[PDB]
């Protein structure tokens, strides 16, 4: 098989073999890549190994092609030449092939680990192609690391056909994917070689499982399989649509006296109309989830679908959807999971329809009139590029802002992630400005908002409303048992226990902690509705029990501090330990 | 002479491996790009024809003046097509006649996306914005 | 050459609509094929060619299936 | 009528003895009680007729629970044909232990499992009767249109083709379908009307034809004799769920196979066929189905019939010209072993509308059991009688498959059987000799110049209607006759005939309208003059022969005749592919080195246009090569060392295609 | 070299003898499977029989023979009616029952060429030409 070479798009063959994702790569830049790093294993239409009986020599720079096979130094025919010669290396299209210096850039994102701070900019600011390869090869080496696998060997070949599994107890096993692989392990003594590359898809009969190889090697009885390395799905769209300006409305067709709440935006969905992708920023709770009904209700004749990373924030689009547009033809999608509960009050599932309620990685691969694209402080470029793939429409629309939480990066634990790097819709927002604009604060009383008006914002964001002098501010230790690997506190809980029967207007009050496990364990303790800082973003909360946990660089970000303190609408108790975070905050002191 | 033919023998299942490799790459080469290629293939090749009918025609759809079925050919038969802009209006429909395809229809509705019985005087420079665009038309051929 | 010349193009229009599904939908596929079988047996220039409009007319209607922008500028 | 009633031999006996007392002939309504085959065709006429006044759900197979391992089948354990009457299985287990592959599918091939376990259906699309449903909804299938070859198109016209004015322009296109094509075209079977044929002429007619198939050999061969052409051919229902034939050809050894085809020799086994509809190049609209016939009637027929067709598939100078090339001068041998011994020549060649499908059930039988002629040492009796029972349960009358759904072929042949080309040269040649026969007897008699061919005429009638025992003397004094004033020239539905004009013109040998006659009163079709030629000129050939035109034209130093094709049929075929990877090209220059091969002759043609088709598809041939080898150096840096394509853009290949050295 | 140059044919028909007994392998595992398939047809096909009334009808003839024309026509309990156009919907299913065969069936469903359901109240001699024809309604045996 030929393919398109990445930072330089010429038709080539060889594919290089030590990077994460096996990638198509050129001539001219696959000896540049496997002469300045240490990857060196290339495939053309046939591994590029020595054929000699015994011998293990496979990198390129180092055979010879003699006759039609790969021979190496010692193996050498009388009549060869190397592969890789006069700058290139040995594969299709010689001399149709054109370079760049595109490899400057390559070589860091091939070569880097992506637990660094420093390669995740370097990511967002080159070409476009190499940012769609760093986005792939991130999303694997986050497949191949984090939840990686747990060993699998077989006992006895029953057929051919039907397989033997054993998964060791004591780790969790990955399910089926065509996308993953079990690499062959038989490790002994012995040959620890890649016998093959597997997958597993198990019966409904006994213990078995009908497997799919990529070898025609029978199974010894030591051989392993633990899954290393996943290949996710080759995405070609862009991250972003290229901008073209518009004069007229084009595609839109606007209504004239829409309703009395959206009459101050009508400006903005004019804005919205004339432009390809228009973005929105604006600080929480100051109507972004409500600028898309806006849109719905000025566009009326035109097909709308309304997507999110998320959940919770499709849903809160639901429940405002529910309450201003038509609910006769309205949709929500669920995927063939169907692991989580979904906004069952529309059609379910049901794609033709004019306003289409989804999640990035269930869309179907359909059109669609605008697109608005919500809270992008939880999309990465893979979300982007899927939503870009998927649907197909004149307009789109992001609204989101970067002061709320990014995506969870689970890699990422050195170093710091500024908001304008989160994604390409966060560093066209911050650097050259969103488009149109909103701050006023509805939702969180003017005290906590005022001290929320320091820390990420310096007073750009006032408040219509009252200080309502319920915003306790408490300090104690909190003693921390580390059990899970996740925080637990029991004497937090337990302050928290005994500052309840004091206060009987707090009975119908909501539990936040940035730790899940203390957050679950805080269900049979006091009884109250239970939620994590990264699953309450977008909904209103009446009463709010916050509860900082530790002191790191986890728990003690003002983002996510910002965000579990802005959705009490009327009053919150804190928790804390911490002294630079506690020394700017005006609350009431206890 | 011996492994000068032994040779031969190497640069022909050689011809086998190049021209196996040659049409199985060619032959999902021509699967994968054919549907969208052959759609380019398909406009071009109309696009040659150049007959004024296709061409008003296709340029009415380019600007969103798409028919909503079938067009009938024999006489005062039903077309239903639906009208994106005044402007559009304005150059197709003069007076009750409805020109498209280089054919002469005469009009039975205008109706807008409220499908609300409407006449056709309203429609004009300064009364366009207060009709509830697009407006879908029925026409028959005269 | 004019003659020659719609009698193929109707086979590509056919296969394009055969590409989009149009065979999932009897009653339309029905004046699809109806359209095409007539087109190439034609002896005028006229019949054949408002037959063209009808059978391109099925590839107009439809909105999403097509995108009529882009395969119209850069040719 | 009682439903459940099958056997109808009193009715016939009483129908006959009612009507036909005084024909003093034997009539057996079951023809398994027959003497021999003149006895079976006889009682077969009789029955054709009195099988109409009985309802038309008591025929079919004779179905009846058998217990299998302690589990009720229903299996088919007998036929009642239209016109071989009741024919019962000697082999019947009705209590079973074990089921072999042999077993396993002789009970799959049968209808009567999926007719007995299928739903009632009820078509009203067609008049044709109905049986049952497999699935629970019908099923439609489309054609889809051909592909359009733009870059052999565009080269074309850039070469001055497809004008107006022009001699060739496309008139053979991939036309398309709806998702009523197959069952509006099972429909066309509703021409086949219950023909019952002339018996005391049939039955010289068979000796006749029996005359010109006595050169030939055959007889029943082993399993491991029989050779197919192409194993990955598809097997019918219901064996194309599991795979193709080569499937039924690998898992059944030849001991199991002959076990198969010794079953078949004493049972009948009842047979469904699908209809497949053709994707394939035409000149008109309607769509042409074929019929799949399955493996287990397949592999029988071949082993009952192959001897016999590949012998006549291996003799040259014949009146059935199969196995004879149009390559290497073999078209002039074929046409100047047509001009042997005729006095005043004249050629002619007739057109039979809607061969396959109005065929009489007669006519097919009769075709069957001349064919079964050759096993007068092999087969018995009974074998061959159950034989011809098995292919006309398997070929003729048998249940269809049209889109999930089982129907009743009222007769004629299914074109896609064992022996199809080869039986409908068999009735081709019948109905020339029919023709003939009708109008020797139809002359006045009195207005007879030669005084032999008068008594000729005397003794054929005195043959015809008053004689019951063969005259082989007098038999082959016909057929001398026919082979003297009426050489023929046969392939399975085209026929090329040097009749004499003189004898013709009297009266004496078959003309035109006494097969215009023979097709109306034993086809029920009509033939009309508008697409059947007479050619008075033999220095031009035949006007049409396999879709052929010939002319004369000059090679070396004598004239020889070569076969032109429609030049519009070869751009179609070049413009309209069937595939995508046929569009390309560059992959595929075997299929214009043929198409090239194929219209060679057309250079020699007098209108230049048509010599101008060979030229295009030379440069086209040259031009493709060309940027072959342009896309194969740039996907590469070396140029192919032995690249043998040169002698195919020069007309010595072609040229030596028609030269009758090789 | 006489000798090696017998032992190279010697490896050639190794080779030929190795190569036809894998495919004759093959061809038995190929059986076996296909036996398996057709074994399982069949009983799946005797599970979808209706004894009862078969039993009847077998019992109630001669010899235990009758045609298979008559087998769905007395026991078969589901009917399918394909129905060209709508004077022949009139004429052979009008209603929710209908009598076909001496017996009587009543319309649990009715679907066009495309599969899509047709209510009853659809089938209009109006509304005719809005319905993709054939219709193929389903009769259960009462
Ligand atoms: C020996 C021959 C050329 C000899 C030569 O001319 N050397 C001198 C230098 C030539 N110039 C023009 C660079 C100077 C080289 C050049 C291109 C090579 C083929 C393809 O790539 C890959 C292909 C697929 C698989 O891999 C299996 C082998 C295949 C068939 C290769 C065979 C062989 O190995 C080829 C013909
Ligand atoms: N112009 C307005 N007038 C009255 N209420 C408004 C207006 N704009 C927004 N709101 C209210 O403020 C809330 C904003 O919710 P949301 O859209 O989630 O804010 P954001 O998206 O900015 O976090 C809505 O529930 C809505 O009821
Ligand atoms: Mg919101
Ligand atoms: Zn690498
Ligand atoms: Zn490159
Ligand atoms: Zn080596
Ligand atoms: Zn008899
Ligand atoms: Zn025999």
């Amino acid at each position: 098989a030929v393919g398109a070479c990445v930072l330089c798009n010429s038709q080539t063959s060889l594919r290089c073999g030590a990077c994460i994702r096996r990638p198509f790569l050129c001539c001219k830049c696959c000896y540049d890549h496997v002469i300045s790093t240490s990857h060196k294993l290339v495939l053309s239409v046939n591994p590029y190994v020595c054929n000699a009986p015994g011998c293990d020599v496979t990198d390129v720079t180092q055979l010879y092609l003699g006759g039609m096979s790969y021979y190496c130094k010692s193996h050498k025919p009388p009549i060869s030449f190397p592969l890789c010669a006069n700058g290139q290396v040995f594969g299709l299209y010689k001399n149709t092939c054109v370079g760049s210096d595109n490899v400057t850039d390559f070589n860091a994102i091939a070569t880097c680990d992506w637990t660094n701070a420093g390669d995740y900019i370097l990511a967002n600011t080159c070409t476009e192609r190499l940012k769609l390869f760093a986005a792939e090869t991130l999303k694997a080496t986050e497949e191949t690391f984090k939840l990686s696998y747990g060993i699998a060997t077989v006992r006895e070949v029953l057929s051919d056909r039907e397989l033997h599994l054993s998964w060791e107890v004591g780790k969790p096993r990955p399910p089926l994917n065509r996308n993953y692989v079990f690499t062959g392990y038989r490790v002994t003594k012995n040959s620890k070689v890649q016998i093959g590359e597997y997958t597993f898809e198990k019966g409904d009969y006994g213990d078995a499982v009908v497997y799919r190889g990529t070898t025609t090697y029978k199974l010894n009885v030591g051989d392993y399989f633990v899954l290393t390395s996943h290949t996710v799905m080759p995405l070609s769209a862009p991250t972003l649509v290229p901008q073209e300006h518009y004069v007229r409305i084009t595609g839109l067709y606007p209504t004239l006296n829409i309703s009395d709440e959206f009459s101050s935006n009508v400006a903005n969905y004019q804005k919205v109309g004339m432009q390809k992708y228009s973005t929105l920023q604006g600080p929480p709770g100051t109507g972004k989830s409500h600028f898309a009904i806006g849109l719905a209700l000025y566009y009326p004749s035109a097909r709308i679908v309304y997507t999110a990373c998320s959940h919770a924030a499709v849903d809160a689009l639901c429940e405002k959807a529910l309450k201003y547009l038509p609910i006769d033809k309205c949709s929500r999608i669920i995927p063939a999971r169907a692991r989580v509960e979904c906004f069952d009050k529309f059609k379910v599932n049901s794609t033709l329809e004019q306003y289409v309620f989804c999640t990035v990685n269930a869309l179907p691969e359909t059109t669609a009139d605008i697109v608005v694209f919500d809270e992008i402080s939880m999309a990465t470029n893979y979300d982007l590029s899927v939503v870009n793939a998927r649907l197909r429409a004149k307009h789109y629309v992001y609204i989101g802002d970067p002061a709320q939480l990014p995506a969870p990066r689970t890699l990422l634990t050195k170093g710091t992630l500024e908001p304008e790097y989160f994604n390409s819709v966060c560093r066209l927002m911050k650097t050259i400005g969103p488009d149109m604009f909103l701050g006023t604060c509805r939702r969180c009383p003017a005290e906590i908002v005022d001290t929320v008006s320091a820390l990420v914002y310096d007073n750009k964001l006032k408040a219509h409303k009252d200080k309502s002098a319920q915003c306790f501010k408490m300090f104690y230790k909190g003693v921390i048992t580390h059990d899970v690997s996740s925080a637990i506190n029991r004497p937090q809980i337990g302050v928290v226990r005994e500052f309840l029967t004091r206060n009987p207007a707090w009975r119908k009050a909501v539990f936040i902690s940035p730790y899940n496990s203390q957050n679950a364990v805080a269900s049979k303790i006091l009884g109250l509705p239970t939620q994590t800082v990264d699953s309450s973003q977008g909904s209103e909360y009446d009463y709010v029990i916050f509860t900082q946990t530790t002191e790191t660089a986890h728990s003690c970000n003002v983002n996510r501090f910002n965000v579990a303190i802005t959705r009490a609408k009327v009053g919150i108790l804190c928790i804390m330990s911490d002294r630079d975070l506690y020394d700017k905050l005006q609350f009431t002191s206890l | 002479d011996r492994d000068a033919a032994m040779q031969r023998k190497l640069e022909k299942m050689a011809d086998q491996a190049m021209t196996q490799m040659y049409k199985q790459a060619r032959s999902e080469d021509k699967r994968a790009k054919v549907t969208s290629a052959m759609q380019t293939m398909l406009f071009t090749m109309l696009r040659k024809l150049d007959n004024d009918a296709l061409n008003n025609i296709i340029n009415n759809a380019r600007d969103g003046c798409v028919p909503l079925n079938i067009i009938p050919l024999t006489t005062a038969a039903k077309l239903m097509v639906v009208i994106p802009d005044y402007n559009t209006y304005k150059n197709t429909c003069d007076g009750t006649t409805f020109t498209y395809a280089s054919a002469l229809w005469e009009i039975q509705q205008v109706v807008d996306a409220d499908s609300k019985i409407v006449q056709l005087s309203e429609i004009s420079m300064d009364n366009s914005p207060n009709l509830a665009w697009p407006l879908i038309v029925t026409a028959l051929r005269a | 050459s004019k003659m020659s010349d719609v009698k193929c193009t109707s086979v590509v229009l056919l296969s394009v609509l055969q590409q989009l599904r149009v065979e999932s939908s009897s009653k339309l596929w029905a004046q699809c094929v109806q359209l095409h079988n007539d087109i190439l047996l034609a002896k005028d220039t006229t019949e054949a060619f408002e037959k063209m409009v009808s059978l391109l007319s099925v590839l107009l209607s439809m909105q999403g299936a097509v995108d009529i922008n882009k395969l119209c500028e850069e040719m | 009528w009682d439903l459940l009633k099958y056997d109808f031999t009193e009715e016939r006996l009483k129908l006959f003895d009612r009507y036909f007392k005084y024909w003093d002939q034997t009539y057996h309504p079951n023809c398994v009680n027959c003497l021999d085959d003149r006895c079976i065709l006889h009682c077969a006429n009789f029955n054709v007729l009195f099988s109409t006044v009985f309802p038309p759900t008591s025929f079919g197979p004779l179905v009846r629970k058998i217990f299998v391992d302690g589990v009720p089948f229903v299996v088919s354990t007998g036929y009642h044909f239209r016109e071989l009457g009741v024919v019962h299985n000697q082999d019947v287990n009705l209590h079973s232990s074990r089921l072999s592959f042999k077993e396993l599918l002789v009970y799959a091939a049968d209808p009567a499992m999926h007719a007995a376990s299928g739903n009632l259906l009820l078509d009203k699309r067609t008049t044709c009767f109905s049986v049952a449903a497999l699935t629970n909804n019908v099923a439609f299938q489309t054609v889809k249109p051909g592909n359009f070859n733009k870059d052999f198109y565009d080269f074309a016209v850039s070469k001055g083709f497809f004008k107006e004015g022009s001699s060739v322009e496309l008139k053979h296109f991939f036309f398309a379908q709806d998702g009523n094509a197959a069952i509006s075209d099972y429909d066309y079977y509703r021409y086949n009307l219950p023909t019952m044929c002339d018996i005391r002429q049939l039955l010289f007619v068979v000796e006749v034809v029996d005359k010109y198939f006595d050169c030939y050999d055959g007889g029943c061969i082993n399993a491991n004799q029989v050779i197919v052409n192409n194993l990955d051919k598809s097997a019918g229902f219901p064996f194309n769920k599991w795979g193709k034939a080569r499937l039924y050809y690998d898992s059944m050894s030849y001991e199991d196979q002959d076990a198969l085809f010794a079953y078949t020799k004493r049972n009948v086994i009842p047979t469904i066929t699908q209809m497949n509809l053709k994707y394939a190049i035409s000149a008109k609209n309607r769509a042409r189905t074929v019929a799949g016939v399955s493996i287990c009637s397949t592999m029988t027929n071949r082993q009952f019939h192959q001897k016999l067709l590949k012998s006549i598939a291996a003799t040259r100078g014949a009146t059935v010209v199969i196995g004879t090339s149009k390559f290497y001068g073999g078209w002039h041998n074929m046409l100047k072993t047509v001009y042997s011994d005729v006095e005043n020549p004249h050629l002619m060649g007739w057109d039979y509308p809607k061969c396959d499908r109005a065929m009489p059930n007669m006519l097919r039988i009769m075709a069957s059991l001349v064919l079964a002629r050759k096993h007068t040492t092999c087969c018995s009796l009974s074998h061959r009688f159950y034989r011809l029972a098995n292919e006309c349960a398997q070929v003729l009358s048998e249940m269809v498959m049209c889109g999930g759904s089982l129907y009743v072929k009222p007769g004629g042949t299914s074109s896609g059987d064992a022996t199809t080309a080869y039986a409908n040269s068999v009735f081709n040649i019948c109905q020339a000799v029919t023709a003939n026969v009708n109008a020797l007897l139809s002359t006045d008699g009195n207005k007879i110049a030669d005084k032999y061919v008068r008594n000729l005429q005397h003794r054929l009638y005195e043959c015809l209607y008053r004689n019951r025992d063969v005259d082989t003397d007098f038999v082959n004094e016909f057929y001398a006759y026919l082979r003297k004033h009426f050489s023929m020239m046969i392939l399975s539905d085209d026929a090329v005939v040097c009749f004499n004009s003189t004898y013709a013109s009297q009266g004496l040998v078959a003309s035109i309208k006494n097969f215009k006659s023979v097709l109306y009163y034993q086809n029920n079709v009509f033939m009309s003059e508008a697409k059947c030629w007479t050619e008075t000129d033999l220095t031009k050939g035949p006007h049409e022969f396999c879709s052929q035109h010939t002319m004369l034209v000059k090679q070396g130093d004598d004239y020889v005749y070569l076969p032109y094709p429609d030049p519009s049929r070869i751009l179609g075929a070049g413009c309209f592919v069937d595939d995508i990877v046929k569009t390309d090209g560059t992959l595929m220059i075997e299929r214009f080195v043929s198409l090239a091969i194929d219209a060679y002759p057309l250079t020699k043609h007098p209108n230049q246009e048509y010599a101008d088709v060979f030229h295009l598809y030379l440069q086209y041939i040259r031009k493709l090569h060309d940027e072959l080898t342009g896309h194969m150096l740039d996907m590469y840096s070396v140029m192919l060392t032995n690249d043998n394509t040169s002698r195919y853009w020069e007309p010595e290949f072609y040229e030596a295609m028609y030269t009758p050295h090789t």
